[PDB]
């Protein structure tokens, strides 16, 4: 009964929209079940015989239930549903890690772009071929205006 | 390529700097002026610029310029500064607003880094109940087998402890009920202790 | 000595009770069937003189993995 304590918060953040229902209830369960761990000791009291030794005058019936009861093999039940969820955590892991490298590359492609946009010639010495090629927003669309100025005369 | 900052300082609009600081050496300050002097009255004398209708008509043009550059000249120097400097700014704000989203673009991916490794928390929960669900059976399988032997043997005796009880009651009353159908010596013995009370 | 007698005596006349469960009773047993069973009844239903074999069910589980 060894248990990962949990974030609730950072649980929150993690869950699509799809399935906060279910976030809702896993939580719901786990406080139930913690709440029912706390109002169950954790192995029954084993009641003396002596009791039932001494004052049970019947004959040797006591004596067998308790050897039934010394022999009794009661059921342990097995998990049969952690081994899947490490499965599917194994999963979510790959799919994670595989996600997180091509945010890496998009992070990479960033940081090269800033580097460009922060080594700008100074604008005072820029020709207007290299504010077409910094910021291509600003070039003549000579495509769909052919003419001169290359542009709607509202525009200028 | 960065312009320069000033021209070639020009002299009433017209002749450079160079010229008055070329013929210095030679003619003093007054050397250009009197050159210049020089000039025009031969110009004149001579009928190399004849004066007509075009003298005044040059006169009232050359006044008309001269008060116009002099009056609207520092307008149009600072107009045309001021569009500079309006451009300028403008690129200067789009640039760093440029930056400033793609510095967003990077922090928003590192944010979702960070989620991407807070993932585990749903599959540590399911664990969680999972083993939570196993033991609470369990321990309530070990109470309910407990619980079922101990009322077995606890039954036996209560029935052992009220059949004593009644046993004992009609034994008691029986007794007394029994007697009752059961002497001069106590007679006598009466008054004797009577006599022995003092 | 009435009460002394009565007491011992009457030990007596009861403990000579080898034939007798219940010294000399001719009754009371119609009544004791009512009260045992009102005892076994409210104590349990089942038969309480053998030993109770014990059925267990298991907990449920359900899809629980990431649709």
């Amino acid at each position: 009964l060894a248990l990962k304590t949990i974030d609730w918060v950072a649980f929150a953040e993690i869950i699509p929209q799809n399935q906060k229902a279910i976030a809702s209830s896993l939580k719901s369960w786990n406080e139930t079940l913690t709440s029912r761990l706390a109002a169950l000791p954790e192995n029954p009291p084993a009641i003396d015989w002596a009791y039932y030794k001494a004052n049970v005058a019947k004959a040797g019936l006591v004596d067998d239930f308790e050897k039934k009861f010394n022999a009794l093999k009661v059921p342990v039940p097995e998990d049969k549903y952690t081994a899947q969820v490490d499965a599917e955590e194994k999963e979510d892991v790959k799919s994670c890690a595989e996600w997180v490298s091509l945010s890496k590359a998009r992070i990479v492609e960033y940081e090269k772009e800033m580097e460009k946009m922060k080594n700008l010639i100074p604008f005072d010495q820029m020709t207007i071929e290299d504010l077409n090629e910094a910021f291509p927003e600003t070039k003549l669309d000579k495509k769909k205006y052919p003419y001169w100025p290359h542009q709607p005369i509202e525009n200028l | 390529p960065p312009l320069p900052e000033y021209g070639g300082k020009v002299r009433y609009g017209l002749i450079p700097e160079e010229f008055f600081q070329f013929l210095y050496p030679k003619t003093g300050v007054t050397g250009p002026y009197v050159l210049g002097t020089g000039l025009i009255l031969y110009a004149l004398s001579k009928e190399i610029y004849v004066i007509s209708a075009e003298t005044f008509t040059a006169l009232s043009v050359l006044g008309v310029m001269v008060y116009g550059i002099k009056k609207y000249g520092p307008f149009v120097a600072d107009f045309a500064d001021k569009l500079n400097e309006q451009k300028l700014a403008q690129l200067e704000e789009a640039k760093q607003a440029s930056i400033q989203h793609i510095q967003n673009a990077i922090d928003t991916e590192k944010s979702q880094q960070a989620l991407v490794q807070k993932r585990h928390y749903l599959f540590d929960v399911q664990r969680n109940n999972i083993a939570m669900a196993l033991e609470v059976t369990y321990r309530e399988r070990l109470y309910r087998v407990y619980k079922e032997v101990k009322n077995r043997l606890d039954y036996h005796i209560s029935v052992q402890n009220m059949m004593r009880r009644k046993e004992q009651e009609h034994m008691i009353n029986w007794v007394e009920k029994h007697v009752v159908q059961s002497t001069i010596a106590k007679c006598i013995a009466d008054l004797k202790l009577l006599a022995k009370k003092a | 000595q009435k009460l002394f007698v009565d007491k011992i005596r009457e030990y007596k006349s009861k403990r000579q009770t080898s034939g007798g469960p219940v010294d000399a009773s001719s009754e009371y047993q119609q009544e004791l069937e009512r009260e045992l069973f009102k005892l076994k009844q409210m104590f349990g239903n089942a038969d309480m003189n053998t030993f109770p074999t014990f059925k267990f069910e298991d907990p449920k589980f359900e899809v629980i993995e990431k649709p």
